[PDB]
RNA sequence: CGGUCCGGCCGGGAACUCAAAGGAGACUGCCAGUGAUAAACUGGAGGAAGGUGGGGAUGACGUCAAGUCAUCAUGGCCCUUACGACCAGGGCUACACACGUGCUACAAUGGCGCAUACAAAGAGAAGCGACCUCGCGAGAGCAAGCGGACCUCAUAAAGUGCGUCGUAGUCCGGAUUGGAGUCUGCAACUCGACUCCAUGAAGUCGGAAUCGCUAGUAAUCGUGGAUCAGAAUGCCACGGUG
């Protein structure tokens, strides 16, 4: 169809001027309040240092380059019939999927304090054990035994 | 002192009052300052407005009331006289206070 | 629990966790302790030779527990006049308030399989 | 809607003009938490306990046009189905539709 | 703790006991009011009351009276 | 610019504002690229800003014999002691029985108290009802201000700060329930609302399947009013966070 649209980038975080950290607030982000998440996320070192979280460089970056997404799976439609085909997953999002698997599984986790099960899917993403290393992994598997349709 | 209070449901027939008892004070010799025009007052309703059902017909529709005072400020008598028993435009409503 | 019985182990908290048990209810609990002058915080140690033991009798400012079912049967036999409105619907499989005759009315009438 | 509706409710105002009109704050002479239990006030209680066809409530509205009791805009005593027409015949000041 | 220190009563009712207690075997005492109190001085008779179609024979029992006549007395169908 | 109960509180004034009015302003006209240097388009310059700007608003012949006599006029058919309609009861929250749609929890980016900041638009004279009083309270008295920018309803809340509880089917969170009170009303059975002690069941964020939203849109919290004796969660509007 038409469009071609207009698309945002959005603002830096106001304290560390990284816009990795501000999309990371935004998927944080529940009932509008925003200012709270700020409180939850990269308010501590203190509590990655009392897991595996090694040296304040690694402190978020365990979230970003540490992983690299490439394919989304579902079914799509070929001439006549519909089959299952991994989806290119799309550049700018490369690096923002990732963070709705960190804040989901420390988001339904029953452990009490929220800033200490977000640093606890951290130190358990620093160890690349389970939550969100699979959900990559699983569909790469995937991949690997299905490659005629794209 | 006097003040009188001139109201209408139009924003020009208020205009058109004004432009008859401020040019009669002024032709009567009145001392007067520019009158003031008052915060707008305003009623409003959104209803259902078919005859039978048909719940997409709801519209809006809103009236305003329009005040001015006058204001004199000088105590002479004479010059105000020529107010008080005045005709003005049809459908306008006129009060005197202090 | 030496707030029950005979027995003298008192190494718990007076407010937290003590809810619904032993003729306590859930908020008198909190100011009974206050209006006597006493902390709530920590498990209780240094309040020795009647000190809560005292406040315990009244916690339970009313009648509590198996003299409270006691208290609740003085006007429940009005149930078994049968004759009467109230208790028709108390031998019957019915609501006697707030409640409608097939919008969410097996939470009182009975399950469905 | 019977046309008894409003020809009774006119004769029922007109009876509230003896026992509230004016009279509905008078219970301010007669009320008390306890009043040492004494009665001295009973003469008000006589004529607030005799009417009964007339009340504070079996009232309402209605349009001015119509004897239909819903659908009624109180400050104009017409309905949501008349004002529309009233407002284009040009039968009400202040009140008009589009422009604005 | 009824609704009100003083109660709404009418002796309508109480009013015809002393000839109700004479009807031989005729048909009960009839009523339309069901909101109207039993007074104990009440009891031993039958009265007919409205059940929301046609009217139905109840007795005065130590357990109807210092109550309203309506709460001993059906009000809906289906039974 | 003057006074300085030191306060717009006054003399006074129309300055960002605010409340009001008047005059300009936008036309593909100006410039480039495209295209029969035709028509016409996407951008750029100016400018507060365009290119059916955005929002209101008119309905060519033809459609659906569209909707409504339960809102009227008026012909036909019917009634006219009746299908008239006032009383004492009452019906319309039926029901042994199937199904939608919407709300709120399960907690700890939660619950609670104290400290802490910004509203906006409404409504209201036998009205809204301040300060003050009795009671834990519903609420009842004492008694000002206000008809619209010196009042009342009415400390804006979610938020910001700090301490604390911590999977226990929990002070969370909710159905049901005993006792005692507060209120309008012939009337508070069937058949009303509100408050406080006493008791507190479920609830693990939901499985095939199905539904909706594209930027100030989703989501999230608060303010107000109409109907309104007293009584909806529904409804029409106004702001904050995003």
């Amino acid at each position: 169809r038409r469009r071609v649209i207009g698309q945002r980038k959005i603002l830096p975080d106001p304290k560390f001027g990284s816009e990795l950290l501000a999309k990371f607030v935004n998927i944080l982000m529940v009932d509008g309040k925003k200012s709270t998440a700020e409180s939850i996320v990269y308010s501590a070192l203190e509590t990655l240092a009392q897991r595996s979280g090694k040296s304040e460089l690694e402190a978020f970056e365990v979230a970003l380059e540490n992983v690299r997404p490439t394919v989304e799976v579902k079914s799509r439609r070929v001439g006549g019939s519909t089959y299952q085909v991994p989806v290119e997953v799309r550049p700018v999002r490369r690096n923002a999927l990732a963070m709705r698997w960190i804040v989901e599984a420390a988001r339904k986790r029953g452990d009490k304090s929220m800033a200490l099960r977000l640093a606890n899917e951290l130190s358990d993403a620093a160890e690349n054990k389970g939550t969100a290393v699979k959900k990559r992994e699983d569909v790469h598997r995937m991949a690997e035994a299905n490659k005629a349709f794209a | 002192r006097i003040r009188i209070r001139l109201k209408a449901f139009d924003h020009r027939l208020i205009d058109q009052a004004t432009a008859e008892i401020v040019e009669t004070a002024k032709r009567t010799g009145a001392q007067v300052r520019g009158p003031i025009p008052l915060p707008t007052r305003k009623e409003r309703f959104t209803v259902l407005i078919s005859p039978h059902v048909n719940k997409d017909a709801r519209d809006q529709y809103e009236i305003r009331t329009h005040l001015r005072l006058v204001d004199i400020v000088e105590p002479t008598e004479k010059t105000v006289d020529a107010l008080m028993r005045l005709d003005l435009a049809a459908g306008v409503d006129v009060q005197i206070s202090l | 629990a030496r707030i029950a019985g005979i027995n003298i182990p008192d190494h718990k908290h007076a407010v937290i966790a003590l809810t619904s048990i032993y003729g306590v209810g859930k908020t008198r609990s909190k100011a009974i302790l206050a209006a006597a002058g006493i902390a709530e915080d920590v498990k209780i140690s240094e309040l020795s030779e009647g000190q809560i033991d005292t406040l315990r009798d009244e916690v339970a400012k009313f009648v509590v527990e198996g003299d409270l079912r006691r208290e609740i049967s003085m006007s429940i036999k009005r149930l078994m006049d049968l004759g009467c409105y109230r208790g028709l619907r108390h031998r019957r499989g019915l609501p006697v308030r707030g409640q409608r005759t097939k919008t969410n009315a097996r939470t009182r009438k009975g399950p469905r399989k | 809607a019977k046309q008894s509706m409003k020809a009774r409710e006119v004769k029922r105002v007109a009876l509230a003009d003896k026992y509230f009109a004016k009279r509905a704050e008078l219970k301010a002479i007669i009320s008390d938490v306890n009043a040492s239990d004494e009665d001295r006030w009973n003469a008000v209680l006589k004529l607030q306990t005799l009417p009964r066809d007339s009340s504070p409530s079996r009232q309402r509205n209605r349009c001015r046009q119509t004897g239909r009791p819903h659908g009624f805009l109180r400050k104009f005593g017409l309905s949501r189905i008349k004002v529309r027409e009233a407002a284009m015949r040009g039968e009400i000041p202040g009140l008009k539709k589009a422009s604005w | 703790r009824s609704l009100k220190k003083g109660p709404f009563i009418d002796l309508h009712l109480l009013k015809k006991v002393e000839k109700a207690v004479e009807s031989g075997d005729k048909k009960p005492l009839r009523t339309w009011s069901r909101r109207s109190t039993i007074f104990p001085n009440m009891i031993g008779l039958t009265i007919a009351v409205h059940n929301g179609r046609q009217h139905v024979p109840v007795f005065v029992t130590d357990e109807m009276v210092g109550h309203k006549l309506g709460e001993f007395a059906p009000t809906r169908t289906y039974r």
